[PDB]
C-alpha cells in the first residue's frame, strides 16, 4: 500500500496526446468535458505553471519549440544530456544542435543551432558527446570520429580523426566520457571470426589522439566509467556459461588490462544494467522479466519477477530507488532489496498502483527509448521517446523530508504503512559500514515501531537486530563500535518485552548472547514462577559472577 | 430505523395518540403503556421542578421533548443515524402547529377534556405520518416554503395575483406534489411554519376537485377558523386559496375559475412532470448534478430537486436522504461569502457522492454532485450553478 | 461564571425509590453549591429514563438537553453496570459533540486512575479527589477564561480536546535522533545499589512546551496519559510557566499471541525547564509485587531530563525559524495533521502563529478551529459506523469557506480536512487562501509522506 506520487509535465504541442480530463496528474504545454479542462487551467495558473507558452519576442518560446518538437519527429536523435537541473541539450542524425532550459518542470527557452548542418560531413551519425568545448561525433558506416572544437565558452572548427577499427561499414561505435575530460572512451558489439572492440581515447592540448585498445572476452552489455579513480573502463559483458545458460561478467579495463572479473549467474539472459551511484550495486534488467541485483559488499545476488520487461533502467542518484521502464511505456518503481513499490499519478482519490501504465500518456506509436533522473532535490525525471514527446516526471517526495527520497525515507513510510518485512530487507542491503549512519536510524525506527506492538513482529525483531548481530557479511569493527553502545540498548528493551510473554527460551538465548550482569536473573525469577529454565539461569548468571 | 411519535396532555398526563413508522412506512407498533406514561411522568416532574426536559437520546435513537404552552407535551423516539435536536425540534414544531390549525389554541391549550381530542385528532395522523415518513419535501425541515421554478414565472404569478381578490383572499398560491410554483405577496407573507404546514397538508390528504380543510392559522388568527380550500386541476396539481371563514364556496366554481388558470395550461403542464425535481425542463445544469437545495434566505422559498439520472448511484431515495441531512448540517455551520462541501464514499473514486453548499446574496444553494465531480473545482462550479439560478429565486 | 448552573452524580439505578435512606441513589455529588441544587432535584429524571428508554431502546442513554433558569444544560449519561454516571454543564460554553468526548475522557480517566468507575463512585475515600477532579473540569468546561498569541491554545480547545490524540512537534531527524536516544537510555535501564527488579519499564513519553516530542510508550497508553495531563493542567503548565520540579506518582490500570501478564502499574510523571516526561511502570510481570515512588525512577527521569535540556535550543530554532510549511498573513494559513494510529498531531507551533499575527488573525484562528470541530462530528459518526463494522468482522472530506476582511482587503478563508480509513485510519486539518487550487491528496501525502514518531 506505500507509495510514490507524481505529476506529469508533458512539453509536446501535439493533439495526439490524449490526456484524460480531471487527469490532474499530468499537464501539457498547449499552443494559441471542456469545463474540466478549464478547472485544471485554474490550477495550473494558480499554480506557477503555465497553460500555454510565450509567443513574444525575443523568446518567440512556442515557435522555438514548435521547430524542436518537428525536428523530434522527422530526425533520431543520438544525444541528450544535461548540464545541471535547468539545462538540457539534444543532437541529432541531422547535425542540428539544440539547447532548452527549464524553471521548475516547465519550458523557459529553446534554442535551435541548424548551423553544424552544413558543415559536418557525415555517413549516420550513430552517437555523440558533448561539452562546452567540444562534441565528440561517431558513425555507422564510417572509420571518422570527428571532432568540433568551439571558439566560444556558434563559432567552431571541425577536426576528423581516422577510427582504427574494423568492419567501419556497418559497426555501431559507441562513445562514452570522462568527467575529467582529458579521456575518452570507443566501443563496438563486435562479432566476429585489429582485435579490438573498444579504443582508449585522450584528449590534449586542442587535440584528440587514440592512446591505446583492448579486446574484450564478451560482447558487451554496457561500457561505462567509474566515478572513483574515473579513468577505469567498467563493463557489464553479457556471456554463456559451459552450462550453456547466460551469465554477467562484470569486467573491469585499466588498459591491454582487464584488473577484475566478477562472474553472477543469470536466470535468463540479461537485457539492460545500470549502477548504483554508490557503484556497490550492480543491476541487471533480464529476459523472462527478471531483474536481478548483485550487491558487491555482501556479495549476493538477488532476484525478483517484475510485471514488465524491464528494457531500460535507472537509479535515483540518492541511490535509494530504482526504476525500472518498458519501452512500451510501463513503469516500475524497486527498492534496493528489490520490494515493488506502488505508483501514483496526482488524482483526488488515493489509488497506489504496482505499475504505472504510460500507454495512457498518448495514442502515438512513438516508443520509450530514455529514462534519466537529471543531473546536477532530484525529484525530476526526464523521459525521451524516438520520434515522439519529451516531457519531466516530478516527484512529490514528502515536506519534512524536504523532497528527499534517501533509504532512510523509504524505511519511514514503510513504518508509516507497516511494510516491515519489507523494511527489514532493505535494512539488510544498507550493508552497514559506510552507510551505517543511514542504517542505524533504520533499524532504530523499525524496533522502536516494533517494540510499541505476536511471534511474528518477535521474528521481525529478532532479524533486525539480527542485521547487525549476525550479518550476512561480517561488519568492520570500527563500524560496530560506533553503534554498539546503541544496538545493544535496542536489544535490550526486546529481551525485556519478550520475557513480559511466555517465551523464555528465545529470550534466555538472547541473555547469554548480551551477557550483561543479573540479565540472566530476569530469566530465572520467571522461570522460577519451563521451571527448569530457573536454574540454569542460575548457572548463567554464575557464570559472569 | 423506526419512529414513534407521542403526544400528551399534560394537564392530565393521559396520553393523546401514539404514532410510529418503521422504514419509513406507517406502522401500527406503540409503545408499552406503563413506558408512555413514565416518559410524561418524568417529564411532568421537570415541570414541577421548573426544569423543560428537551431530549435525551441513546446509542441508537433520539428522543425530543417539547412543552406548548401549558397544554401539550410531545415525545419523539427516532431510532436512526444522524438525527439530531434541530431536525426533531422543526419536526415537534411542524406537527404542534398541525394541531393548531386542526382545531386551534381553543381547546388545545388549556385543556380540560381530554376524550374530545383524543377523537378530534384522529385526523391529524394520516398528516402525521406523512411527515414522520419520507417525501420529496423539504420544508418541515428548513422551515422555508417548498418551490418549483416554472418555465413562466411571470405569467403564471400574474394570474395567480389577479385571481386573489376574486377567491375573496390575499393568500392565493399554486402547489406541485406540497411545492409553490406561485404565490401572491398576501401569500409569502405566511409564517414560517405556517406557510410549510399548509402545502404540506394539502399534498398529505387525498385528492379533491374542491377540498374545505379548516385551518387556525397560527399568525394573528390561532382562535379563528380560517379555512383552507384547494382545487386539483391535474394529479399532484392543485391551486390553494387561503381564506377566512366569510369567503364563499362560490369563489370555488369553474365558471369563475376557468378565466384564471386556462390560458396557464401550457406552463401548468410544464410544471408537472417535474416531480421531484424544481427547475424547468431544458434548464442549463451542470452534468455533474444529481440534485440541488436552494434557499432563498431572506424570501423563505426554497427549491428542492432530485435530478432523474439513471446511474441510480445513489439511488432517489437515499439522493433525497442525503440533502435532507446536508442541509441539517449546514445548519451548524452557514445558518446564524461562503461555502460547505462533504465527500462520500470508501477510498477508492465512484464510491460516493460530492456535496457543496455556497450562501451569496442573502441566497444559498446546496448541491448533491456525482462522484466524478473533481474536488478543487467545486468552488467554481458551485458559483457558476449560482449565477444561473440567481435570476430565479 | 461559576453562578451558571451545571451538576456531576453518580447514581445507582437499583431504583427502590421507597427505602427510608436520605438520598440513597446518590453515591456521589459535585458541586455543593446552589446552583446545582436545582439540578440535583431532577435527579429522579436521570433515573427514569436510564431504566426506561434502554428497555425501550436497545442502548443506554448518552445525553439529554434540559432548560434550567433559562440555561440549555447538556446533561451526559453513561450505564457502566447499572450504575450511572452523569453530567450536566450550559450549552452556552459547552457544545453536544464537545460533552459526549469530555464524558468519555472522564469515564477513561475513571477507569484509568481507579481500575473501574463504578468502584471509583462507591470508594469514600475518593470523594474530595473527585470534588477536586471536578472543580477542574468545571473550570475548562465552564469558565474557560482563566486559561488553566493569548488565548491561543483557549481556541484551540474547541478542537484539540476533541481528537484522539496527542499535540506533537515535529523535528529534523537530526535533533530526533538525540531525543529518541534519551528515551531508549532510559528505557533499557535497570539500577539498585542481585535483586528482582522493582518494575518494567513498559514505555515512556517525552514532551517539551506543551507538544509531545517522542515516545516509545504504546499509543494506547499515549492517549490516557495525555488525557490525564489535561485535566490536571499538566502540559500547559509547561507550555507557559517554568517549573522548577514536578513530581508526579499514581497506581494506574492502562488496560494492562500470548495474553497479557498480570500486574499492577504506575504512572510517574516528571518534569523541568518545559519538558514533562513520563513513565509508565509495571509490577508484576517481570518484576516484583500499594507503595510511592521508589526514588530511583524518579532519578532516572530527572537524569534523562538533564541530558534533553542540552537540545532544548535546537527544539526552540525550529520553533522559532519560520512555518513549514511556511504560512502567510504560498497562502496556506493553518493545519492539524492527525494519525490516528499514533498519539500525533502536526500543528503551527504558538511561536509560528504569533509570528503571523495581525488585527485579522486571532479572529481566523477561533474560526478555523471552531469550524474543525464540526467537521470532526461528521467523521467521528463514519469513524463509529466503521468502527462498529471492523469489531463484526474481528464521510471522507469535509470543508468550508469563509470571506473575511478587516476599504480592507478581502481574504478567502477555507477550512478543509479529511479523512483516510484503508492503510490507516487518518484525519488531516488544513487552511488557505482560495488563491491557491489545492488538492488534498497532494497535501496529505506531503505531510504524511515519511512521518513517524
Amino acid at each position: 500500500m506505500s507509495f510514490c506520487l507524481t505529476e506529469l509535465h508533458l512539453w509536446s504541442l501535439k493533439n495526439t496526446l490524449h490526456i484524460a480530463d480531471r487527469d490532474i496528474g499530468i499537464y501539457q504545454y498547449y499552443d494559441k468535458e471542456h469545463g474540466n479542462l478549464e478547472k485544471k487551467q485554474k490550477l495550473a495558473e494558480s499554480r506557477d505553471y503555465p497553460w500555454t507558452l510565450k509567443n513574444r519576442r525575443p523568446e518567440k518560446l512556442r515557435d522555438s519549440l514548435k521547430e524542436l518538437e518537428e525536428l523530434m519527429q522527422n530526425s533520431r536523435c543520438v544525444l541528450s544530456k544535461w548540464k545541471n537541473k535547468y539545462v538540457c541539450q539534444l543532437l541529432f542524425g541531422s547535425g542540428v544542435l539544440v539547447s532548452l532550459s527549464l524553471s521548475g518542470p516547465q519550458l523557459e527557452k529553446v534554442v535551435i543551432d541548424r548551423s553544424l548542418v552544413g558543415k559536418l560531413i557525415s555517413d549516420t551519425i550513430s552517437d555523440a558527446l558533448l561539452t562546452d568545448s567540444f562534441i565528440i561525433l561517431s558513425f555507422l558506416a564510417q572509420n571518422k570520429l570527428c571532432f568540433i572544437q568551439f571558439t566560444k565558452k556558434l563559432d567552431y572548427k571541425i577536426f576528423y580523426y581516422e577510427i582504427p577499427g574494423p568492419i567501419n561499414k556497418t559497426t555501431e561505435r559507441h562513445l562514452a566520457i570522462n568527467c575529467v575530460h582529458d579521456r575518452v572512451v570507443c566501443w563496438w558489439p563486435l562479432v566476429n571470426d585489429d582485435r579490438a572492440n573498444l579504443l582508449l581515447l585522450g584528449y590534449a592540448q586542442g587535440r584528440l589522439e587514440v592512446l591505446s585498445s583492448v579486446r574484450t572476452e564478451w560482447d558487451p552489455l554496457d561500457v561505462r566509467f567509474g566515478t572513483k579513480q574515473p579513468y577505469q573502463v567498467f563493463t557489464v559483458e553479457h556471456s554463456v556459461s559451459v552450462d550453456k545458460e547466460p551469465m554477467a561478467d562484470s569486467c573491469i579495463y585499466e588498459c591491454i588490462q582487464c584488473v577484475s572479473v566478477t562472474r553472477i549467474p543469470l536466470k535468463s539472459k540479461a537485457i539492460s544494467c545500470c549502477r548504483n551511484v554508490t557503484e556497490d550495486k550492480l543491476i541487471l534488467g533480464c529476459e523472462d522479466s527478471s531483474l536481478i541485483l548483485y550487491e558487491t559488499h555482501r556479495r549476493v545476488t538477488l532476484l525478483a519477477q517484475t510485471e514488465l520487461l524491464p528494457s531500460l533502467i535507472s537509479c535515483h542518484p540518492s541511490g535509494a530507488i530504482l526504476l525500472v521502464g518498458s519501452n512500451q511505456g510501463e513503469l516500475q518503481i524497486f527498492d534496493m532489496a528489490l520490494s515493488p513499490i506502488n505508483i501514483q499519478l496526482l488524482a483526488e482519490d488515493r489509488l497506489p498502483r504496482e505499475t504505472l501504465q504510460f500507454s495512457k500518456l498518448f495514442d502515438a506509436s512513438s516508443s520509450l527509448v530514455q529514462m534519466q533522473w537529471i543531473a546536477p532535490i532530484y525529484d525530476l525525471l526526464f523521459l525521451r521517446f524516438e520520434r515522439g514527446p519529451l516531457g519531466v516526471l516530478l516527484f512529490k517526495l514528502g515536506v519534512f523530508t524536504r523532497g528527499q527520497l534517501g533509504l532512510i525515507d523509504i524505511i519511514f513510510q514503510y513504518i508509516h504503512c507497516d511494510e516491515i518485512y519489507e523494511a527489514i530487507n532493505i535494512l539488510s542491503s544498507m550493508n552497514w559500514d559506510t552507510l551505517g549512519h543511514q542504517c542505524f536510524i533504520s533499524m532504530s525506527a523499525i524496533v522502536n515501531h516494533l517494540l510499541r506492538q505476536t511471534p511474528e513482529r518477535e521474528a521481525q525483531l529478532e532479524t533486525s537486530l539480527g542485521t547487525f548481530y549476525a550479518p550476512t557479511r561480517p561488519l568492520l569493527d570500527s563500524t560496530i563500535l560506533e553503534y554498539r553502545d546503541q544496538i545493544s540498548k535496542y536489544a535490550r528493551r526486546f529481551f525485556h518485552h519478550l520475557l513480559r510473554y511466555q517465551r523464555f527460551e528465545k529470550a534466555f538465548l538472547l541473555a547469554v548472547d548480551v551477557g550483561a550482569r543479573d540479565l540472566f536473573m530476569d530469566i530465572h525469577y520467571l522461570a522460577l514462577d519451563e521451571l527448569a529454565l530457573a536454574e540454569v539461569a542460575r548457572k548463567r548468571a554464575s557464570d559472569i559472577d | 430505523g423506526t419512529v414513534h411519535l407521542l403526544c400528551l396532555a399534560a394537564s392530565s398526563g393521559v396520553p393523546l395518540f401514539c404514532r410510529s413508522s418503521r422504514g419509513g412506512a406507517p406502522a401500527r407498533q406503540q409503545l408499552p403503556f406503563s413506558v408512555i406514561g413514565s416518559l410524561n411522568g418524568v417529564h411532568m416532574f421537570g415541570q414541577n421542578l421548573e426544569v423543560q426536559l428537551s431530549s435525551a437520546r441513546t446509542e441508537n435513537t433520539t428522543v425530543v421533548w417539547k412543552s406548548f404552552h401549558d397544554s401539550i407535551t410531545l415525545i419523539v423516539l427516532s431510532s436512526e443515524v444522524g438525527i439530531s435536536e434541530l431536525r426533531l425540534e422543526r419536526l415537534l414544531q411542524m406537527v404542534f402547529g398541525a394541531m393548531v390549525l386542526l382545531v386551534g389554541l381553543e381547546e388545545l391549550t388549556n385543556i380540560r377534556n381530554v376524550e374530545r381530542l383524543k377523537k378530534d385528532l384522529r385526523a391529524s395522523y394520516c398528516l402525521i405520518d406523512s411527515f414522520l415518513g419520507d417525501s420529496e419535501l423539504i420544508g418541515d425541515l428548513t422551515q422555508c416554503v417548498d418551490c418549483v421554478i416554472p418555465p413562466e414565472g411571470s405569467l403564471l404569478q400574474e394570474a395567480l395575483s389577479g385571481f386573489a381578490e376574486a377567491a375573496g383572499t390575499t393568500f392565493v398560491s399554486l402547489v406541485v406534489s406540497g411545492r409553490v410554483v406561485a404565490a401572491t405577496e398576501g401569500w409569502w407573507r405566511l409564517g414560517t411554519p405556517e406557510a410549510v404546514l399548509l402545502p404540506w397538508l394539502v399534498g398529505s390528504l387525498p385528492p379533491q376537485t374542491a377540498r374545505d380543510y379548516p385551518v387556525y392559522l397560527p399568525h394573528g388568527s390561532p382562535t379563528v377558523p380560517h379555512r383552507l380550500l384547494t382545487l386539483t386541476l391535474l394529479p399532484s396539481l392543485e391551486l390553494c386559496l387561503l381564506c377566512g371563514p366569510s369567503p364563499p364556496l362560490s369563489q370555488l366554481y369553474p365558471q369563475l375559475l376557468e378565466r384564471w388558470w386556462q390560458p396557464l395550461l401550457d406552463p401548468l403542464r410544464a410544471c408537472l412532470p417535474l416531480g421531484p425535481r424544481a427547475l424547468p425542463s431544458g434548464f442549463p445544469l451542470h452534468t455533474d448534478i444529481l440534485g440541488l437545495l436552494l434557499l432563498h434566505l431572506e424570501l423563505k422559498r426554497c427549491l428542492f430537486t432530485v435530478e432523474p439520472l439513471g446511474d441510480k448511484e445513489p439511488s432517489p431515495e437515499q439522493r433525497r436522504r442525503l440533502l435532507r441531512n446536508f442541509y441539517t448540517l449546514v445548519t451548524s455551520t452557514h445558518f446564524p461569502p461562503r461555502a460547505c462541501y462533504l465527500v462520500l464514499g470508501t477510498e477508492e473514486p465512484g464510491t460516493g457522492v460530492r456535496l457543496v453548499a455556497l450562501q451569496l446574496g442573502l441566497r444559498r444553494l446546496l448541491l448533491l454532485l456525482s462522484p466524478q465531480s473533481p474536488t478543487h473545482g467545486l468552488r467554481s462550479l458551485a458559483t457558476h450553478t449560482l449565477h444561473a439560478l440567481t435570476p430565479l429565486l | 461564571g461559576l453562578n451558571t448552573p451545571h451538576i456531576i452524580m453518580y447514581l445507582t439505578l437499583q431504583l427502590d425509590s421507597e427505602t427510608s435512606k436520605e438520598e440513597q441513589e446518590i453515591l456521589y455529588h459535585y458541586p455543593m453549591s446552589e446552583a446545582s441544587q436545582k439540578l440535583k432535584s431532577v435527579r429522579g429524571i436521570f433515573l427514569t429514563l436510564c431504566d426506561m428508554l434502554e428497555n425501550v431502546t436497545g442502548t443506554q442513554v448518552t445525553s439529554s438537553s434540559l432548560l434550567l433558569n433559562g440555561k440549555q444544560i447538556h446533561v451526559a449519561y453513561w450505564k457502566e453496570s447499572d450504575k450511572l454516571l452523569l453530567i450536566g454543564l450550559p450549552a452556552e460554553e459547552v457544545p453536544l459533540p464537545r460533552l459526549r468526548n469530555m464524558i468519555e475522557n472522564v469515564i477513561q480517566t475513571l477507569k484509568f486512575m481507579y481500575g473501574s468507575l463504578d468502584s471509583a463512585f462507591c470508594q469514600i475515600e475518593n470523594v474530595p479527589r473527585l470534588d477536586h477532579f471536578f472543580n477542574l473540569f468545571f473550570q475548562r468546561a465552564l469558565q474557560p477564561a482563566k486559561l488553566h498569541a493569548q488565548q491561543y491554545d483557549a481556541s484551540s480547545a474547541v478542537l484539540l480536546d476533541n481528537l484522539p490524540g496527542v499535540r506533537w512537534l515535529t523535528l529534523p531527524l537530526e535533533i530526533k535522533m538525540e531525543l529518541d536516544m534519551a528515551l531508549s537510555d532510559l528505557e533499557a535501564a535497570d539500577f539498585a545499589e542481585d535483586m528482582r527488579r522493582l518494575y518494567t519499564i513498559l514505555g515512556s513519553s517525552l514532551f517539551y512546551k506543551g507538544y509531545l516530542i517522542c515516545s516509545h510508550l504504546p499509543k494506547d497508553d499515549l492517549i490516557d496519559i495525555a488525557v490525564y495531563c489535561r485535566h490536571y493542567c499538566l502540559l500547559p503548565l509547561a507550555a507557559k510557566q517554568r517549573i522548577g520540579q514536578l513530581i508526579i506518582w499514581r497506581e494506574v490500570f492502562p488496560q494492562h499471541v500470548f495474553p497479557e501478564p498480570e500486574g499492577r502499574y504506575f504512572l510517574l510523571v516528571v518534569g523541568l525547564k518545559h519538558y514533562m516526561l513520563c513513565v509508565l511502570l509495571e509490577a508484576g510481570g517481570c518484576a516484583s509485587k500499594s507503595p510511592g515512588p521508589d526514588c530511583v525512577y524518579v532519578d532516572q527521569v530527572k537524569t534523562t531530563l538533564h541530558q534533553l535540556d542540552g537540545v532544548d535550543s535546537r527544539i526552540d530554532e525550529r520553533l522559532a525559524s519560520s512555518p513549514v510549511p511556511c504560512l502567510s498573513c504560498n497562502t496556506l494559513f493553518h493545519y492539524v495533521a492527525l494519525e490516528t494510529v499514533q498519539g500525533i498531531f502536526i500543528t503551527p507551533t504558538l511561536e509560528e502563529v504569533a509570528q503571523l499575527s495581525g488585527s485579522i488573525h486571532p479572529q481566523l484562528i477561533k474560526n478555523f478551529h471552531q469550524c474543525c470541530l464540526s467537521i470532526r462530528a461528521v467523521f467521528q459518526q463514519t469513524l463509529v459506523e466503521e468502527k462498529k463494522k471492523g469489531l463484526n468482522s474481528g464521510v471522507k472530506e469535509h470543508g468550508v469557506l469563509f470571506e473575511c476582511s478587516p476599504a480592507p482587503p478581502v481574504m478567502a478563508y477555507w477550512v478543509v480536512g479529511r479523512l483516510f480509513l484503508h492503510p490507516k485510519p487518518q484525519e488531516l486539518y488544513v487552511c488557505f487562501h482560495d488563491s491557491v487550487t489545492e488538492i488534498a491528496i497532494e497535501i496529505a501525502f506531503k505531510l504524511f509522506f515519511g512521518l513517524t514518531l
